[PDB]
RNA sequence: UUGAGCCUUGAUGUGUAGGAUAGGUGGGAGGCUUUGAAGUGUGGACGCCAGUCUGCAUGGAGCCGACCUUGAAAUACCACC
């Protein structure tokens, strides 16, 4: 079971994003049609919807790589955002050993002793710590990206489908991990259980409107006629 | 019916899996479980001979057409969704396309002709005149339109060509089916329609997953691979 | 209803004599129709392994008692070789394209090594009814005089049901029991020398004759 | 009473693009119905729920392949499965 847990450097108060008028589409127009949002401090926003529907790129413009075609996204000031892409290949397309690789983000304040401690904790032991990192299992990568978030410390945590690859053992950890996180928040899942464990609100779109909530996902269901 | 014997991988300094010896075969899904690094993937490989093992064998009968499962690759990306799904069947591929090929080149001479005949009686006992509607009609199921069944792999799209990647190992019920994490980003409708039809086969089948709610769905044995 | 009066008269079980099987179908020929008589084999092999497929041809001592037009498929010399065999189609690589383009199919098709006009342009309507012909049932003959005589001579083809079953058309009931006998027989020795290689178990199990409105019996 | 094997008889095995819930061989395509109809008057079973199978008849003596879109044709039917 492996010991992750995510802090926070700077708690940032008040709003911590705004989404003002975010139509965007690829070519099919109205991926989702006029956004209209303002994401408070806490807040756990799991984003619904399934299938082909802009369920990501949502995460993708909030981070700004999908640029949008109208609308302006206001950060909070100080706001440092985690990012936990569905598709992280590029970030180990590069050959560095393990350790390298972790020690790229290490911060302003801490050893290669500090830094080795996450990856103990990550199960990373000996020789698991001298492979490439192109060669890694999919699991071993996911949590190994968790170790970079962890030494990170950000304030605002987007994670595209966080339980991929990952067992019993690995999603009851960072599910924890992520309820104890004092913060924001804001991931996509499909199975009803890591979604309904964690969530303050609910933000799903359908590919004609999207609807919005302000409960978790057992009063969602039952709300929507789900029994 | 597959067997493997003592396969014994290693690289590095401690033991991976130790003279792993089981036989796989007899219409029984073997649901295979481990922890998030152990040995699944580097095992479906080996049992598929991507990689050989470092020290040991794996049996297979003269005819037993493996249908595995890519992750392993993103980038065919060179014709029609259609002929993709299509080449599953690498005995059914080889024979179209070199028939493709001959007729392209000129001419049917007595080499050609006499190359040609066995061909064409070799695809019509593989029943390839209807293999593009069998390919259809799972990639209705799988969920791509008929109007752009026949684009080629660019007009696909990032997320929607894993699904044409699944649909190419179950193309026309091959017996040893070699599944590696195939409900990954998938949804619940597809992976109900997956557990369904998963569930009208005879043929053993050797899927990794992580999620309890599938394996015990549909998988009938629950080999492990803890400890060694 | 007549299948409802005959199911009781005619029992499946007995596997009947050779000649007490057609006196009984020439005795149940009721249905108006000259009534081809076809006879259905049971060969003991594994369909699921191509190297036991058994596709065949041979020529019947009498004929099937019916005419098709075998229309040649060749161009050159070789195409040009079957228009004095009296076939009944024309071989040519526009005739086969544009001709032939729209063409449903002849009866039969001959063999042309020259020509290659009537290759490809088959496709879904030449090979997909299984009219395309192929070296070893007879089909692509090296001379389209030989497949005239291989096909208008009384020639019959055969190839493997998906579960291991020869079936085709012997006569008709019109044709006498002595000559029938011995068209059953040209066909079990032709399969017999046509077995495969590896052919475990018996490989004649079960041997059925009958009539197309008929039913049929076991003659061994 | 309940397992299992075997035999005999009957059903079930649409996604498009089709008239319509066509299994593959191919025998034929003009054959099925009056030892008493397609529809009707009315039962039950099955289902991707659109549709199929079956008792008997006051009356009952007429339905489909030919066309046609498909890689492929038809409960016109019998065949070996
Ligand atoms: N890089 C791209 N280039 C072109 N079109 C794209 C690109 N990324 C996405 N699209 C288009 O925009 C759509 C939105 O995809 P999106 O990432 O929102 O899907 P999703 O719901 O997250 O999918 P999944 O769960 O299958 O990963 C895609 O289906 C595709 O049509
Ligand atoms: N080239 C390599 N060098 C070193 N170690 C390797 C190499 N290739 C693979 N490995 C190791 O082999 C193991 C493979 O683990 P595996 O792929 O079975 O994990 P998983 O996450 O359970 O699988 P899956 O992706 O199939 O769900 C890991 O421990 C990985 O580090
Ligand atoms: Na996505
Ligand atoms: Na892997």
């Amino acid at each position: 079971n492996p010991f992750i847990r995510f802090e926070q450097d700077k708690k940032l108060f008040r709003n911590a994003l705004e989404v003002e008028g975010l139509t965007k589409g690829f070519d099919n127009g109205p991926l989702f049609k006029n956004l209209n949002l303002l994401l408070e401090v806490g807040e756990k926003l799991a984003v619904l919807g399934t299938n082909g529907v802009g369920k990501s790129t949502l995460l993708k413009t909030l981070v700004g790589d999908l640029q949008p075609d109208s609308g302006t996204v206001k950060w909070s000031e100080n706001a440092r955002i985690g990012y936990y892409a569905q598709d992280h290949e590029y970030e180990f397309e590069n050959d560095l050993t393990v350790f390298e690789w972790m020690s790229q983000w290490k911060q302003e304040g801490d050893d290669e002793q500090a830094v080795r401690s996450i990856l103990g904790r990550l199960l990373f032991s000996q020789d698991d710590i001298k492979k490439p990192a192109k060669v890694l299992s999919g699991g071993e990568k996911g949590r190994m990206l968790f170790g970079k978030l962890m030494m990170q410390k950000p304030n605002i945590l987007i994670m595209d489908q966080p339980t991929n690859h990952l067992d019993m053992e690995s999603i009851e950890s960072l599910n924890m991990a992520l309820e104890l996180y004092q913060g924001t928040l804001i991931f996509v899942s499909h199975d009803r259980e890591f979604v309904s464990s964690l969530a303050t609100r609910i933000l799903e779109i359908t590919p004609e409107r999207v609807i919005d909530f302000s409960g978790n996902y057992e009063d969602y269901l039952r709300s929507k006629g789900i029994e | 019916m597959l067997v493997s014997s003592n396969v014994t991988m290693q690289f590095g300094s401690k033991p991976l899996f130790e003279n792993i010896s089981v036989k796989f075969g007899g219409g029984n899904r073997y649901g295979l479980i481990g922890a998030n690094g152990s040995g699944k993937s580097t095992f479906m490989k080996i049992l598929g001979g991507d990689l050989e093992p470092t020290l040991g064998n794996v049996s297979l009968d003269p005819n037993e057409r493996i249908g595995k499962l890519r992750q392993d690759q993103f980038a065919f990306e060179e014709f029609t969704v259609l002929d993709t799904v299509i080449m599953g069947h690498k005995e059914l591929w080889e024979v179209k396309q070199e028939r493709d090929r001959i007729y392209a080149l000129p001419e049917m001479s007595e080499e050609d002709g006499y190359k040609v005949a066995d061909l064409e009686v070799k695809y019509g006992e593989m029943d390839g005149y209807s293999a593009e509607a069998r390919a259809g009609e799972l990639l209705l199921g799988v969920g791509i339109p008929v109007e752009q069944h026949y684009g080629p792999m660019s007009e696909v799209a990032p997320g929607w060509k894993l699904r044409v990647l699944l649909a190419q190992a179950l193309f026309a019920d091959p017996d040893i089916l070699l599944l590696d994490q195939p409900t990954n980003n998938l949804d619940i409708d597809t992976i109900r329609w997956l557990e369904q039809v998963l569930n009208e086969r005879d043929s053993t089948m050797i899927i990794i997953s992580h999620d309890r709610h599938f394996l015990n769905m549909v998988c009938t044995h629950m080999a492990d691979l803890d400890y060694g | 209803k007549r299948m409802r009066v005959i199911r009781e008269k005619v029992d499946a079980t007995k596997q009947y004599d050779i000649n007490e099987a057609i006196a009984l179908l020439k005795e149940l020929a009721t249905a108006k129709f000259v009534e081809s008589v076809d006879v259905a084999v049971n060969l003991g092999i594994d369909a699921r392994k191509s190297d036991q497929n058994v596709r065949g041809a041979t020529v019947l001592p009498h004929g099937t008692g019916r005419s098709v037009r075998v229309a040649v498929f060749t161009q050159g010399a070789n195409a040009e070789a079957a228009k004095a065999a009296g076939a009944e189609l024309v071989g040519m690589e526009d005739l086969a394209d544009q001709i032939k383009k729209g063409e449903m199919n002849f009866d039969v098709v001959i063999a042309s090594p020259d020509a290659m006009r009537v290759v490809g342009q088959l496709g879904q309507v030449l090979g997909p009814r299984g009219l395309m012909p192929n070296p070893k049932v007879g089909t692509v003959t090296p001379n389209v005089a030989e497949a005239v005589k291989n096909a208008k001579a009384g020639q019959v083809r055969y190839r493997n049901d998906k579960n291991g079953i020869i079936h085709t058309t012997i006569g008709k009931v019109d044709f006498d029991a002595d000559k029938l006998k011995e068209n059953l027989e040209a066909l079990l020795v032709a399969l017999k020398k046509a077995k495969p290689t590896q052919a475990k178990g018996v490989y004649i199990k079960k041997v059925s004759i009958s009539t197309t409105m008929g039913a049929g019996v076991a003659v061994d």
